[PDB]
């Protein structure tokens, strides 16, 4: 039971810290590009992954 | 000086990794995640999911 | 699956079958294709462990230095670079048969190792201080004389005694000439069988061929020759022509 | 349970008996398969340790380069690997008797590791600052001849008086014509009773034969031949055609 | 591209056509620089494993101390040193096909470690407690004469009998004078190719000193010798002065 | 406790006398079971330091790959494993004595490393960057000819001469004659109590038997040989053909 | 910088600029003191690899337990001692050339181990599943007849016709009676050039005993008495006394 | 205080104040017991940075695996145990001398890593990045011969000649004849005084054999036999009679 019970606990951090993990990237990524989502394209910016991290 | 194989008591520096654990769930979509998570909660019987019956 | 027509080698079969209610270790000699192997094989099949593991271990492949490790397995912590407990090679075995094929390659100072397990079944693993006790039967095969190695001074006298409680020497096969060609038409068969051919048998100057050469590669040796005469065969039956490899 | 008849076996018996209350290590020798273990347990059940371990080492199969982690043990942090203290076999023999099992076949640069240890009982544990004494009573069992080969030099001199306060030496089977047929018919009995075969005794050509055999394997030699007589046996009577691997 | 054309090439070529068919072990014998690895990679082109790995390995080069550890490979915890799990070229090559290059300078102990896998297929790793089971075609290449060596006990006997299930023996380019100037013509035309000169072809007195001499190196001495022959070449025509290292 | 009744032994136990203020290193000397211990633990005892730590050491005991850390310590963090920091044992017997026992077993590798101890007493541990500063006196004893180690170029030159400052040679019982009787009678009388035997005394043949043989164990020889003759003996006198026997 | 003056040495100038478009293996045969090793770093200057290392080796000097180790390199874990990965000598002159000094004394053993780089220039490392590739051109160079010494069955004959494509010899200074003077001259003006020596040239005496001493260190010892000369020179001009001093 | 009255170590004194200001590596040489580390430590005092700190080191006494780590330092978590982050001695003794005794013991890896930052001057710790200056002064001391060291190949020759900037080799005490008079009194006035004895002189007997006897612990040897001489003798003047044992 006690062996059983510390892997499920591990498992929801692991898929809290997921979630956790999406919405900042997800944010970041929106925040980055804040003319395309109001003029559509042709208001794009150039951005690589190394700008997210 | 020798090149063999032995069992020695020794003083070592080493070093070692850390990660590989848990970040395969980033990848994952939705679907294989919830696919992967019933395959958990199979295995373990201290896991439930809500349910509404 | 197998032949056994000569007369020698029905009153090993007829001996093997009287042991199958014993436990102790057999010792198997000859030379080198006599088929030791499959002696040993059919001991294992025809007693009360039939169903049990049958571990083959060749005990000149095994590191000097790691022969203890091997043979007996180690605690966590014994030395630098034991993160884990491991089981060795008498407790996979355990309930079952262990074959420690050719035995005669091994040195002296490697012999001494194994002169209680043998014996006794128990032992102490490496950095273990509880004693194991295992459920193991030991066939051993040399293709070498081991009463002349122990009389030259090159095998240990006390090894010996612990092996050899049953001795089995099986006889080249140029002397079973009444096997010769059973054995070939049984290879012949199956190498036709097997590369898809039309050969069905041999011709009279070619089993008079077959019963005068003498075999020093024995059973092995045999098989060779027939896949060699398969494989270059044109016709439906091998003549003379085709055995000029002897 | 076991068989002393011979006149030579007899005075072994009573000195094993008049040594019941030393504590001095012992010394045993003879050719193989002689009985050597079979005194040293005899020795360790007739004496007042008869309730403590009887630890049985074979000093030839104890790595090198380990030897000292095996028979004094270590402490926490010694080395990298050691995570936790662990005993030797001086330590977890304590209050009984440790059997060194083939002594002669131990190498030069090990014989020195037990110089301080044998006489004084106490050492230092790997990375332990604390010194540690046991009582332990040390047996040691051989087949060569250790008298020679200290004058020869393969065995060292300061640890030959060390080990050898008692020694104690048995004679060859062949010496011991005495034993021989109740040995047979002791072996004989225990086997017939295992197979369930129906063996009863041996013919006089058998036991006629049986006395005349040079045995090389002496006692474990005599067992061997007893069990393929009786696995290949069908009447009541041992004969002397059934013994012809002696021949 | 290769030349064959001596009856007894040609007759080696129609026997690896046969045995394609066939996951038989091969022994290929010769002198130095006969075509030993030319035949076995075209073997190995001709069979069904053409897709499969090649693994060509030089067996004297590995140490005798490791000889276990690159062939079968070893767990995690098998020796100090020993961090992760790695194969072997036994499991390297599953399914393909290995060439031992050289097997005659395997010492007597070395040969003792190859007796099962060859046969069986089957092993064990080093610290490894699960059988491996592998599928692999072995191929094996020597200049000296395995029989002979047999028969002095230089080489294992249990070995020969399951390497030479099929045996080929390539003979010296002194027996193949029809093979010799086809082979100098592609070795001249290649390296004028290579080096951009103008040679383009033999005089009949230097095709008459070519088939004259007895090679020793065999294909590779004639390959050296074409090479500096091109090298120190001047005119239209590698007249007989040009070569002047024949005797 | 001690039997000194010879005269080279009183010059001994004279010499030890007169360095009883001294601090320099001591090199003990002879054969096997002449009592070299016996005459460290004298001097220890004798001296100003008597009622600090002996700590005796057997230096062939003390595995090669840690040989630096269990005699200097080492601080935590130094290596994988080194969870805590520890001290050496040259620490431990800080204000002391330091015996080191069979010194002539030490490889020419590991006697480099007590140059600078040995002579000015400062070393740093291991991970340690302050340096440590001892009071340590350092005896050392082997039953080997030193001298003609360091001749035969097996002992360091510049190890000798660190260690050899005062230098005592114990003569072999076989040149102590007049010890043999008195040595005898305590350890008899020693057994005599130790196992309650009613033996007295020696008759005056097996005194002259006992000051004919040529001992080769020496004091440790004498020990064993009258235990024997105790430990089987019936009667109020120990005769000769006890002893004879035993020798 | 080099002085090429003899006949021959213009000769062997001529086929070294000749060959520099060729990357074939090269042989050197000469007494010691000719300049082999100059010789091999003019073709690798005049080569198309000017601008890539040039390693030179010494096999003999090359320990046997770990001749492999240092060609091949190792991989980590491969054995107990393995921390760290490394790389050969096959590895470090990728693109360059690989000079071989005193091929002539290596074991008849290890010459086998060398059979496969040579030629194909693949090679796994010690402990490592893929194969390396590299480019290196092989300059070797020895102090024998390797034919007569291949005729002794003391050489590899495969591992002669590898490396012996283009072979080169240099006379030694008894046959190169021309160059003496302008070395001798060369070798004094550096030396006064280093030593800022009021030294300017030697006179006519001191000219005809070099013809008349033979040399056997050749170059070298030439260039180490015409030093040690200009180190116990005191004036301008040099008489014949201070050379005929050291000999 | 120390003894400096013979020409051969006087001049040697003048060239220690003439070396003393400069800033470049200094290797000592000799005997056994021959001043090495007085003068090592006269060049020190002597100099500028007399004040800043002296870290003596025993290179044999530097465990192998760590021997960087020890030497250059390492930060937070180069290795599993790694709890803090410790500077090396290139570090601790930065502006003052770094003296390295017995230079002679030092594998080839450590050479080479040693010779790395002594040509660089710069250096990387072992789990750190940024990069750190040496501002040190290197002193180095054995007793081996170097040359035949570097000859055989345990040492190598850039090292050699990189530290044989400065070399001073003081002569064995057997060519200081002068010198051992004024030693033995110095000797003979420290201990006296320090044991509590009244000797205060030696006869004139007594020192013909001083200057007789080869020394071949040089100025060590002298020193323990006035020590010996003073602990036993009890007369007002050393006699050649208590000398003649010693001696
Ligand atoms: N009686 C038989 N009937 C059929 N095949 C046989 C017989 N005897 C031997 N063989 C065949 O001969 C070949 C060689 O036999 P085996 O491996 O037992 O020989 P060995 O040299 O005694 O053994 P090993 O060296 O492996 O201990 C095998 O392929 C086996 O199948
Ligand atoms: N007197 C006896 N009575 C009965 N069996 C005996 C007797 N003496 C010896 N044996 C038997 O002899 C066999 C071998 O004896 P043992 O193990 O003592 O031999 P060993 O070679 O001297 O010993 P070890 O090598 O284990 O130190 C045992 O199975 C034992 O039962
Ligand atoms: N028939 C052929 N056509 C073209 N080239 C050939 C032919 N036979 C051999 N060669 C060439 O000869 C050279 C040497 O042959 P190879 O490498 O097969 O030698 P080998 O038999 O393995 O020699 P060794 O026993 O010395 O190792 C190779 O470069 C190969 O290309
Ligand atoms: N004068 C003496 N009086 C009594 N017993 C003595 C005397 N001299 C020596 N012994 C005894 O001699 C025995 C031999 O042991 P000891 O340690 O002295 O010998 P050793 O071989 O010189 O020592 P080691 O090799 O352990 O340094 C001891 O048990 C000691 O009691
Ligand atoms: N022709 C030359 N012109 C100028 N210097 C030369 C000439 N030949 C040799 N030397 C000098 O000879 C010196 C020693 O000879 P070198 O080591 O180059 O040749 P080697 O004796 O053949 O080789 P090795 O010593 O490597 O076995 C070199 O430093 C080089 O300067
Ligand atoms: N000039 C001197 N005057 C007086 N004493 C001296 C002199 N030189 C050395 N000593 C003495 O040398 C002793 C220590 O020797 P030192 O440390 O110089 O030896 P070493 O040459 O370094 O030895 P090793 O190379 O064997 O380690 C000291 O007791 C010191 O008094
Ligand atoms: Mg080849
Ligand atoms: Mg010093």
């Amino acid at each position: 039971i006690r062996s059983n019970l510390q892997d499920a606990k591990w498992l929801i951090k692991s898929l809290e810290s997921r979630n956790d993990t999406l919405l900042r990237v997800s944010r970041c990524i929106v925040e980055q590009q804040q003319a395309f989502f109001e003029q559509g394209e042709e208001y794009m910016k150039p951005m690589v992954l190394a700008d997210i991290a | 000086m020798k090149q063999g194989l032995q069992l020695r008591l020794s003083q070592q520096l080493a070093m070692t990794p850390q990660l590989q654990q848990a970040i395969r769930l980033l990848q994952l979509s939705t679907l294989e995640l919830q696919q992967e998570l019933q395959q958990a909660l199979e295995s373990n019987p201290l896991l439930e999911q809500i349910d509404t019956h | 699956e197998y032949v056994f027509e000569s007369p020698k080698m029905k009153e090993i079969l007829e001996k093997i079958k009287k042991i199958s209610c014993a436990e102790c270790p057999v010792l198997i000699t000859g030379e080198s294709g006599v088929g030791k192997e499959v002696v040993a094989r059919l001991i294992h099949k025809l007693s009360d462990r039939s169903k049990e593991p049958f571990v083959a271990l060749n005990v000149a492949s095994i590191p000097r230095d790691i022969f203890e490790a091997e043979l007996f397995g180690y605690e966590k912590g014994a030395f630098t670079g034991a993160v884990s407990s491991k089981e060795g090679f008498f407790e996979l075995a355990d309930g079952g048969t262990l074959f420690l094929d050719e035995i005669g390659e091994l040195s002296l100072e490697a012999q001494a190792k194994l002169l209680r397990v043998i014996e006794s079944g128990k032992f102490y693993r490496l950095g273990g201080r509880k004693e194991i006790e295992v459920n193991v039967r030991i066939l051993a095969a040399t293709n070498r004389n081991i009463k002349e190695l122990v009389k030259e001074g090159k095998f240990r006298e006390d090894l010996y005694y612990r092996l050899g409680v049953i001795e089995i020497e099986i006889p080249p096969l140029r002397e079973r000439k009444e096997d010769i060609i059973p054995l070939a038409n049984h290879f012949l068969k199956k190498f036709s069988r097997k590369y898809a051919k039309e050969v069905e048998g041999f011709t009279k100057s070619a089993q008079e061929l077959l019963l005068s050469y003498p075999w020093y590669g024995n059973v092995r040796e045999l098989k060779n020759v027939i896949e060699r005469a398969v494989l270059f065969s044109e016709g439906k039956f091998i003549d003379r022509g085709e055995l000029s490899c002897l």
